[PDB]
């Protein structure tokens, strides 16, 4: 129906908006995660605090580190058990299946 | 409790009174900014291993499929 | 992958149809039909470099060779030189954009959706037959592998 260089035109505006969005939905995260990072590590308030609730904020947070530590660890492991099956998928799926101006120079020259 | 319960309760606490236990105001102060800046960098890491997560089980389903369609 | 190259002798500006033109009339010297047999090939291999077989010679002709001459003509010289002038991992970060609802393949309406939002007035033939090129077994839907197959040479 239509020009195959049409065809090519249109392929060529798809990868440049699928390029786009593709790297829109990043500054989306990046936003998204300072956002996130407000909720979680929300800023401290140490004025005011007097030795007592100082001592008692500095131990709550020795605290949180290590479990935190582990909630991270626990989502650092998923994502290693699927990176391992992401290579044993990738993989099973694979198990299943002259020159321009060397010439124009030749016969030619300027 | 009973007593590995017990030694882990004691030994978490003696890991507190090692750190925090010998500084003052001031020098606890920069304690508490030095441990937060630890969560922030740990919740950092741990959003972007969510993110790849989220990612990754449409990895695993678009295999799923292509295994599931090419046999 | 093939209709690259027959959309890239359509964009040729007549700059560059003046410049093989001249080469292939040097080409087709000696020749009496005037195409390019293995007698005019293999002049121009031995002119750079090597020297292959006269059947090396006719896998150069018969790859190009879409009248069944034995020869090679112009138009067909053409597509012989745009042949001789990205990647998986690219591709597959890309698709997931076409597949905005995620269930791992790309049917109609969301390559409308993106053909849509492209900026160029899209026709509804536009969208019936890169749905007809992309999509090779007929289930409505472009999948991955045919994805990949459908960007062959899109820069
Ligand atoms: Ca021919
Ligand atoms: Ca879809
Ligand atoms: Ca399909």
């Amino acid at each position: 129906k239509i020009s195959a260089s049409r065809k090519l035109q249109l392929k060529t505006l798809l990868l440049q908006i699928a390029k786009q969005e593709l790297e829109r939905e990043a500054e989306e995260r990046r936003g998204e995660k300072g956002r996130a990072l407000s909720t979680r590590a929300q800023p401290l308030e140490l004025a005011g605090l007097g030795f007592a609730e100082l001592q008692d904020l500095a131990r709550q947070l020795h605290a949180r580190v290590d479990k935190v530590d582990e909630e991270r660890y626990d989502i650092e492991a998923k994502v290693t058990k699927n990176i391992t099956e992401i290579a044993d998928l990738t993989q099973k799926i694979f198990d299943l299946r002259i020159s321009a101006d060397a010439m124009m120079q030749a016969l030619l020259g300027a | 409790q009973t007593e590995r319960e017990k030694k882990k309760k004691i030994l978490a606490e003696r890991r507190k009174v090692l750190a925090i236990d010998h500084l003052n105001e001031d020098q606890l102060r920069e304690k508490a900014k030095e441990l937060w800046q630890s969560i922030y960098n740990l919740e950092a890491e741990k959003f972007d291993l969510q993110e790849k997560f989220k990612q990754q089980k449409y990895e695993i389903n678009v295999l799923r499929n292509r295994i599931n369609d090419n046999q | 992958m093939d209709d690259i190259y027959k959309a890239a002798v359509e964009q040729l500006t007549e700059e560059q149809k003046n410049e093989f033109k001249a080469a292939f009339d040097i080409f087709v010297l000696g020749a009496e039909d005037g195409s390019i047999s293995t007698k005019e090939l293999g002049k121009v291999m031995r002119m750079l470099g090597q020297n292959p077989t006269p059947e090396e010679l006719q896998e150069m002709i018969d790859e190009v060779d879409e009248d069944g001459s034995g020869t090679v003509d112009f138009d067909e010289f053409l597509v012989m030189m745009v042949r001789s002038m990205k990647s998986e991992e690219e591709l597959s970060d890309l698709f997931r954009m076409f597949d905005k609802n995620a269930d791992g393949y790309i049917d109609l309406e969301e390559l409308k959706i993106m053909l849509q939002a492209t900026g160029e007035t899209i026709t509804e033939d536009d969208i019936e037959e890169l749905m007809k090129d992309g999509d090779k077994n007929n289930d409505g839907r472009i999948d991955y592998d045919e994805f990949l197959e459908f960007m062959k040479g899109v820069e």
